[PDB]
RNA sequence: AUAUACCGCCAUCUUCAGCAAACCCUGAUGAAGGCUACAAAGUAAGCGCAAGUACCCACGUAAAGACGUUAGGUCAAGGUGUAGCC
């Protein structure tokens, strides 16, 4: 369609989180989660409304 | 909500469409505690 | 000794599907999340309704299709859309099927304010890939 | 059926003219009638020991051509049957010549370690379905340990036939075709495995022979 | 427990048009009456005690020099050889 | 009320490497045992260590670590057997 674009992608940023392990006892034993969110950049220069 | 997620499922193991596995054990082992104890 | 999506090694009759051979270390590297929701990128709103919902169509799916599940569920989010993958067993009749396909259709639509679309997949038996 | 010439030779009696192969004087030169030291000998090899020279046993080899005669008829049949011909030994001298000699034939050998289960768990170590051997010639009773060889504990249990070169330290008892004397020179192997390969080829070509005349007829 | 709980029934004694009848023909959403159900689920309740006394059969075991006790007790004629050898 | 009925989740040896179905063999066919590359009875799917994978790599750190032991910890995360109250 005729656009004049450009495309880069943006850091990373990934959320890491942690809870314990057990249900009861032995808070020394944890687990970690962790979210990624990976970005995309899409610039569109210069097109019209519609 | 809880009421409506409950009460639904209630009425849809009656009306036949939903089969809630705990539903099957809970009062059967019930029906087996009236057999004998009770 | 860690116990989570692990299926305990017993014997060598124990036939296992793919996705719970696999143990919850391997979701990004050997699996992949059954649930498909923006809601966890960050930062994103709405996150916990999606999740009850969500939970909420795999007790309800398990229970109205009794005994046909070969696997657990996949479900997409589109937007104002959600499909359903579930792979069904050819044991009962597509008569019997095609009723409870509409019906779910219908229900769940009226339920979520949102036109859902289940799109299931036949197969004879459970697929099996560890035979433990 | 066909079944005229698998009992024709039964009812003849050196039916592939085998004793022209060899003879007592072609064994002495062979160094067939040598033994190990009299101290070091078995107790059943008696029989067949002729004497003793200089603590040095010598095989009574008019004995060991009639155990021989009948051996080489014994594999002769058994090629002429189209059965399966095995050659076992462990000596490691002559190892490259007894694989020489089961390639030029159409036969096998297995002279290296012996697999546990063998020939008995034959139907786990290979596929389901295999024609297990059904005749073994043991060139070498013993190990490189001087024990007895255990396939011929093992073949003698899955009932298949055994010949071999028993000598002055090894047990005759489960041989079935047992053949006294030298197995330790070279020169016996030479001859043995020559007389092994020339009793089984003239079999396969008897058996060519004699299945194109009866379908000539 | 889940044999005998056809994905047809309910306690809600109604009728779907696709399972539960026979298919297509009636095709109208029909209930029984309450007095048709006290007779589908006293039968369905007599079902499973039929199920329950064949559960309860006691079987015939044959006697080996004892009870309680593997003494002469014959098994099977061995299992095949997986090329023929039937025994 | 019982974690001495359990599921569910973990601790520990674990900074381990073993566990093992189905066979075969030796012990006069006893419980058992099965090791010797110049090799004498072991063959083994499967799981685990391992390899791959994540972070900054090939390293390191995490993750992983079976089968079992301690009737280890939790009926109070939730569910649930049994016993109890209404
Ligand atoms: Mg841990
Ligand atoms: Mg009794
Ligand atoms: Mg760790
Ligand atoms: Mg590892
Ligand atoms: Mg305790
Ligand atoms: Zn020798």
């Amino acid at each position: 369609l005729g656009i004049s674009i450009k495309v880069h992608e943006p850091p990373r940023k990934i959320e890491r989180f942690t809870l314990l392990q057990s249900v009861h006892i032995y808070k020394k034993h944890r687990v970690q989660y962790e979210m990624r969110t990976l970005y995309r950049c899409l610039e569109l220069e210069h097109l019209t409304g519609s | 909500n809880h009421h409506t997620y409950a009460e639904l499922m209630q009425t849809l193991r009656f009306l036949g469409l939903y089969r809630d596995e705990h539903q099957d054990f809970m009062d059967e082992q019930k029906r087996l505690k009236k057999l004998r104890g009770k | 000794k860690n116990r989570a999506a692990r299926v305990r090694v017993s014997k060598g009759d124990k036939p296992v599907t793919y996705e719970e051979a696999h143990a919850p270390h391997y979701i990004a590297h050997r699996k992949g999340w059954l649930s498909l929701h923006t809601g966890n990128l960050d930062g994103e709103d709405h996150a916990a309704e999606r999740t009850v919902e969500d939970v909420f169509l795999r007790k309800f799916m398990w229970g109205t299709f009794p005994g046909c599940l070969a696997d657990q569920l996949v479900l997409k989010r589109r937007g104002n859309q959600l499909e359903i993958c579930a792979v069904v067993l050819r044991q009962l009749s597509p008569h019997k099927y095609y009723f409870l396909v509409g019906y779910s259709e219908t229900l769940l639509s009226y339920f979520y304010k949102c036109p859902v679309r289940l799109h299931l997949q036949t197969v004879p038996s459970k697929v099996v890939y560890k035979y433990l | 059926f066909n079944d005229k010439i698998l009992n024709e030779p039964l009812k003849h009696s050196d039916f592939f003219n085998v004793k022209e192969l060899f003879s007592v004087r072609s064994l002495f030169d062979a160094r067939v009638h040598l033994g190990h030291k009299a101290g070091c000998r078995h107790r059943f090899m008696e029989p067949y020991i002729f004497g003793s020279r200089l603590d040095h046993d010598i095989i009574d080899l008019e004995q060991t051509a009639t155990h021989l005669q009948l051996a080489l008829n014994f594999t002769a049949h058994m090629a002429y049957r189209k059965g399966i011909i095995l050659f076992i030994s462990r000596n490691r001298q002559f190892s490259y010549l007894i694989e020489n000699m089961a390639r030029d034939c159409g036969e096998y050998a297995h002279t290296r370690y012996f697999r546990g289960g063998m020939l008995t768990n034959a139907r786990l170590l290979f596929g389901p379905t295999v024609r297990l051997p059904d005749l073994i010639i043991f060139l070498h009773t013993l190990n490189n340990i001087f024990e007895p060889h255990v396939a011929v504990r093992d073949a003698a249990k899955m009932n298949i036939p055994t010949v071999g070169i028993v000598d002055t330290n090894c047990n005759p008892c489960l041989i079935t075709y047992p053949v006294p004397g030298n197995d330790d020179s070279p020169l016996a192997v030479h001859l043995y495995c020559r007389l092994f390969q020339t009793a089984i080829t003239r079999a396969k070509e008897k058996r060519q022979q004699v299945e194109a005349l009866y379908r000539l007829q | 427990l889940n044999r005998g709980q056809i994905i047809g029934e309910g306690r809600y004694g109604f009728l779907w048009p696709g399972l539960n009848v026979p298919l297509m023909k009636v095709q109208t959403i029909a209930q029984r009456s309450k007095e048709e159900q006290e007779k589908v689920e006293a039968d369905m309740i007599q079902q499973r005690e039929e199920w329950d006394r064949k559960k309860k059969m006691k079987v015939k075991r044959e006697r080996g020099w004892s009870g309680n006790s593997w003494g002469g007790i014959s098994l099977g004629p061995p299992d095949p050889g997986p090329c023929g050898e039937t025994y």
